[PDB]
RNA sequence: UUUCAAUGGCCCGUCUUGAAACACGGACCAAGGAGUCUAGCAUCUAUGCGAGUGUUUGGGUGAUGAAAACCCAUCCGCGAAGGUGGGAACGCCCUUGUGGCGUGCACCAUCGA
RNA sequence: CUGCCGAAGUUUCCGGAUAGCAGAAACUCAGAUCAGUUUUAUGUGUAAAAUGAGAGUU
RNA sequence: UUGAGAAGCUCAGACGAGUAGGCAGGCGUGGAGGUUUGUGACGAAGCCUUGGGCGUGAGCCUGGGUCGAACAGCCUCUAGU
């Protein structure tokens, strides 16, 4: 059904251009998931918050230790929260406010080419998405 | 380019300027030039032309042959040449008719008013 | 591979022999009882995708090479590397000037001409 | 002069192993058919 | 500012001034192709490194290029010449295209 | 034909800013110039940049 | 023609055919982008590109001239794809390769 | 994104300078047909007259 | 210096390297930032450098430039050098990937032939702990997630390998081969874990 | 291409009628000739930005059409006001595979608030 | 101009709202459910074997 | 083995009625910015012709005869198409 994006932004056409020879020439499942992602619209991508972020990797039993989180989609950042933690990121895009809020007080910031080049497997990445109801 | 909005750019309105010109501003659109040597003598690139000023037909069938100009004819923007005639039916002449940017100007008919136009445009005798 | 076609005739449009008003151009037959659009006996046939030809013989000429449109001898030389599959057609409104600088430069080149003895004429 | 560039000395490697698995693995397949033929 | 990526996506999809849209296959007008043809790795534009065969007054030229020196139009082409033995001409070639694909 | 119709097009500024500054970055990359048909096979250099 | 101040040479390249001169300041997209087709041959001047760098910002600062203007930042950092794919970080860790046309 | 420091300043002779200026920060931003065509596809509706 | 490296024309940037002839002989301690300028300056001398035959002689060169530094801060040039290249090594495009592994080839050649001179001065096992621990700080940390793994596999695939050249006759017993023992084991990218000991081409007959 | 030979084929469109029957409209040819322009609303997609967003009322400006482009002051509009299991993705394995141990997105069940 | 899909032609309440058919999207599963199916058997219905097909939702 | 217009190339199998209706790709006209360093008095546009071709088709290219001053292919914009 959806094997080609309706998308016309060059750089995203390179972007599946990468993943769509990674995900039929490697044995995970996160690349076959990253690549349909890729081809979602724009309302099904929605933007996921700094905040959900931080809740998502430091939740529950925390032990964050230094995992990736990737997400295909903007991550708008939270005012209403001071201290954001260390954070390593993916993204299709960032927002400067975001963007520079990760990147003052933690680790760094990546587009999804940066991950792929690290981890062509989805080597120990956190996948999440936003909330879709909106 | 065109700077002014005092002048216009319009096919249409340019043409009706030339085919809805008097006589008046007739007697400039119908200018000629002048002969090298002569150009410089005088220090003018072109003057109007005028009845009994000596030219010489520069381009078309009757190139190069010389003569004068008998009675310039404003309505169509002819100038009527000597001896440049064409054979009719009836073995008549029918002068034709030669545009007055074509031809060149070699010897000027010496008015008064030719010689003030001279020296008002910067030039000399 | 040769350059074999699914039909040789064009495909008329319906009545259109009977008017003058009406072109051969095809029309679909749109008329909802129209039983030449319903595919009776005696009626004429109707373009159908079943009718394309060998998709490594479209465009191919009865002798096998494509025809290409060349406006000036510059495109005539790029065709240097594909003289067996392409025929260097000559532009209808190209002078008899430069059509003899195309058929000339296209001789050597190797090339195949398909127009190249119009408007001019030969003299020994 | 010249050395080859060493990312096709990767390239070299890559496919040599690879080469020698394919080929290792060719002996026991072939012996293997014969005696699935057999039976 | 040198991609052979983002400028084939341009040229290659939206606009060259150099292709011929014919009824099976595109011609490149650029006269440095080397098939003649508008594809991704026949194209002049995209390819940062290319190298192509092109006469010049009866003597066939080996016309080379790289990326170091694809931001300098003037000194793009760097040019040397093959001689008329078709079998030097060859030996030639890969000594100079050599480790090229 | 009526002269209500609708003749100027609104654009984001930062959209426009994009659009210019995507074409400024583009006029430094000699293939993009060649391929616009631009007769610069002998400028020595891209961006080229002279002084006051 | 990119220049940054009018002193004559407005006036002097303006009648050569074609050749269009523009301040840096009000780059208009039909000059830089004629047809809708990006690059149109630019000659710059150096006070005209020493201004760039104020006209337009950075992606981290911000144009000096423009209010509150940041470049735009991309989907990607490296654009080359095939060295993306044919690196060796993930040309390491693909399976095999099958033949690129596989016989009838 | 790495690419080409300085740039080369040509004197009115034609001469290259020695003097050299580093290459601008817009020179690296996204280079977009589609975003440049349909930008210019309405910049270029807004010195129309009405008919 | 530093903009006459990178300048557009050879015979501009070849004048600059013996220029740093000088420079970087200077007895001074130099900080970490100065060298990483520095190093910008030639890695893009490296970056535009055209003919293959050319760009193979100014690795030569630049590995060349090692042992004319200082004894002090010869550790901080080459450990700005892995991070300079550690960095700009994913804006690299695939024709211009062909250098850098040769030049980080020679650089990681030449790390071990001054472990061959300092060896003669000082206890091999003292220097090399010590050049261990430049590794143990840049390209082989685990703390940084930013170091590429294209590298650390060409590390890898050539440690041993220009060992021996620096070491004809023989080597002697030390942790070479540390830096990936401490990679190996405690590396949070599971995949630079899982295939590096496949790409390593490690023996234990001497260590 | 014209023609002939053998086999064939009830005038087209509309409307009517299951269907026809029909009743209509059609002397012929050329040209003209009928979902358009606009304001409002909702949807899908594309783009820019993203707890923000929207320069074009207007002002600044624009020497090479200057009704374009380029720039931003004060408002304003629209937004903004916890456990349980199933689960995407991943890691650790380990009789491996099988599965387990987990971490658990969107969301759904549940208890909830 | 060509290509693909292609009904309904009517239940049901009541000019309509439903439904149904056809699509279009989003979901979760083939180790799961099904069938203008047929058997087996308990009392024609119901419940549990074969024959096939991945099936179900918003 | 060269077969990266990755929007490419290649392999396999089944399938093909159609109104209302839904979806998709194209052909053609006038004009608009870009382009072909395009064509044209050694003949543009047009027109006729049982000349030759191309496409399933809309349509297209060309030869001959007339003709005499303009015109077109490609990427987008646009509509009294």
């Amino acid at each position: 059904q959806r094997s080609k994006p309706a998308s016309e932004n060059v750089y995203l056409k390179l972007l599946v251009k990468l993943y769509r020879f990674l995900a039929r020439r490697t044995d995970s499942r996160f690349n076959k998931a990253i690549l349909k992602r890729l081809f979602q619209s724009k309302t099904n991508r929605p933007p996921i918050s700094i905040s959900k972020i931080a809740a998502l990797t430091s939740r529950k039993s925390a032990s964050s230790q230094n995992k990736t989180t990737v997400v295909v989609g903007t991550v708008t950042d939270d005012e209403r929260m001071l201290t954001v933690p260390k954070l390593s990121i993916a993204a299709l895009r960032f927002t400067k406010s975001a963007r520079a809020r990760i990147l003052k007080a933690g680790g760094e910031v990546l587009t999804l080419d940066q991950l792929a080049l690290r981890a062509p497997t989805g080597s120990n990445t956190v996948l999440v998405r936003g909330k879709k109801h909106a | 380019m065109k700077f002014s909005r005092d002048v216009t750019s319009s096919r249409r309105k340019q043409r009706k300027a030339h085919f809805g010109a008097p006589s008046s501003v007739r007697r400039v659109l119908m200018s000629a030039p002048l002969s090298k040597e002569l150009r410089e003598q005088y220090k003018i690139r072109s003057l109007p032309v005028r009845r009994d000023d000596q030219i010489t037909v520069i381009r078309g069938s009757n190139k190069g042959r010389e003569g004068k100009i008998t009675s310039v004819y404003r309505k169509k923007f002819l100038l009527l040449i000597e001896r440049v005639t064409r054979e009719k039916a009836n073995g008549a002449s029918a002068p034709v008719g030669i545009d007055a940017s074509k031809v060149v100007i070699t010897k000027l008919h010496l008015d008064k008013d030719r010689k003030d136009l001279i020296v008002r445009k910067g030039g000399k005798v | 591979v040769n350059i074999i076609k699914k039909r040789t005739k064009p495909f008329k449009r319906h009545q259109s022999d009977r008017f003058k008003r009406v072109g051969e151009s095809w029309r679909k037959p749109r008329g909802i009882d129209s039983c030449v659009r319903r595919r009776f006996r005696g009626t004429i046939s109707m373009p159908k995708i079943g009718y394309g030809n060998n998709k490594k013989t479209r465009y191919c000429m009865p002798n096998g090479l494509k025809a290409f449109l060349v406006r000036n001898v510059s495109d005539v030389e790029l065709l240097l590397m594909h003289n067996k599959t392409y025929a260097a057609e000559i532009a209808g409104n190209v002078s008899a000037r430069k059509r003899v600088e195309i058929v000339e430069k296209a001789r050597a080149l190797g090339v195949k001409v398909t127009n190249a003895g119009a408007k001019v004429r030969s003299q020994e | 002069s010249i050395f080859a560039p060493e990312s096709l000395l990767k390239k070299t490697k890559a496919q040599k192993q690879s080469r020698e698995q394919i080929v290792a693995a060719a002996a026991e397949k072939k012996s293997a058919r014969q005696k699935k033929r057999e039976l | 500012m040198q991609q052979d990526e983002v400028i084939w996506q341009v040229v290659g999809h939206e606009f060259c001034s150099y292709r011929i849209k014919g009824e099976a296959q595109n011609f490149c007008r650029n006269e440095y192709n080397v098939t003649g043809l508008c594809n991704r790795q026949s194209c002049p534009l995209a390819n940062s490194r290319y190298a192509t065969v092109r006469e010049d007054n009866g003597k066939l030229y080996l016309y080379m290029k790289t990326i170091e020196r694809a931001h300098f139009p003037s000194k793009l082409w760097q040019r040397i010449k093959l001689s008329k033995n078709y079998a030097k001409a060859l030996e030639q070639i890969d000594q100079q295209l050599l480790y090229w694909p | 034909t009526k002269t209500w119709r609708k003749w100027h097009v609104k654009v984001n500024q930062n959209e426009k800013r994009y659009a210019i500054a995507s074409a400024v970055a583009a006029s430094g990359v000699p293939s993009l110039l060649l391929a616009r048909g631009h007769r610069i096979e002998e400028i020595p250099e891209v961006p080229l940049v002279v002084d006051d | 023609v990119v220049f940054n101040e009018d002193t004559g040479i407005v006036k002097a390249f303006r009648n050569i055919p074609g050749v269009e001169i523009v301040n840096v300041r009000r780059l208009n997209l039909l000059q830089l982008a004629p047809g809708g087709h990006l690059g149109r041959f630019v000659i710059w001047t150096k006070s005209a590109f020493g201004l760039l760098d104020s006209v337009f910002g950075s992606t981290t600062e911000v144009a000096q001239l423009k209010k509150n203007y940041f470049l735009p930042e991309n989907i990607i950092s490296n654009a080359d794809v095939t060295r993306l794919i044919n690196s060796d970080e993930i040309q390491s860790i693909v399976k095999a390769a099958g033949p690129s046309r596989v016989k009838r | 994104a790495a690419a080409r420091p300085t740039v080369s300043i040509y004197n009115k002779d034609g001469s290259v300078s020695s003097e050299t200026l580093a290459l601008p920060f817009v020179f690296k931003a996204p280079i977009r047909p589609d975003l440049v065509r349909s930008v210019h596809t309405a910049v270029a509706k807004n010195k129309r007259q009405p008919y | 210096f530093i903009k006459k490296l990178a300048a557009n024309d050879r015979k501009t940037r070849d004048k600059a390297l013996e220029s740093l002839q000088r420079f970087l002989s200077q007895k001074k301690k130099f900080e970490r930032l100065d060298f990483l300028k520095l190093w910008k300056g030639l890695f893009y001398c490296m970056w535009m450098a055209d003919k293959p035959l050319y760009q193979q002689k100014l690795s030569d060169n630049l590995a060349a430039l090692v042992p004319i530094v200082w004894i002090d801060n010869r550790i901080l040039f080459q450990s700005t050098f892995w991070e300079t290249m550690g960095r700009e090594w994913t804006g690299i495009d695939i024709l211009r990937t062909d250098k850098f592994y040769l030049l980080m080839r020679r650089f990681c050649a030449a790390a071990f032939r001054d472990i061959q001179t300092r060896s003669k001065t000082a206890l091999l096992d003292k220097v090399v702990a010590e050049y261990n621990q430049m590794w143990m700080d840049g390209p082989f940390n685990t703390e940084n997630l930013a170091f590429p793994n294209g590298i650390l596999f060409h590390l890898a695939d050539i440690w041993t390998e220009e060992l021996r050249k620096v070491y004809p006759e023989d080597v002697p017993k030390a942790d070479w081969y540390l830096p990936f023992d401490s990679t190996i084991k405690s590396s949070h990218n599971v995949v630079l874990r899982k295939t590096l000991p496949k790409r390593l081409d490690r023996v234990s007959e001497y260590t």
